């Protein structure tokens, strides 16, 4: 599967 | 593949 | 991986 979400701004 | 942008 | 940074 894809991986999560990067990190903030 | 890479997950999507913060 | 994780994603980039927004």
């Amino acid at each position: 599967p894809p991986g999560p979400p990067g990190p903030p701004g | 593949p890479p997950g999507p942008p913060g």
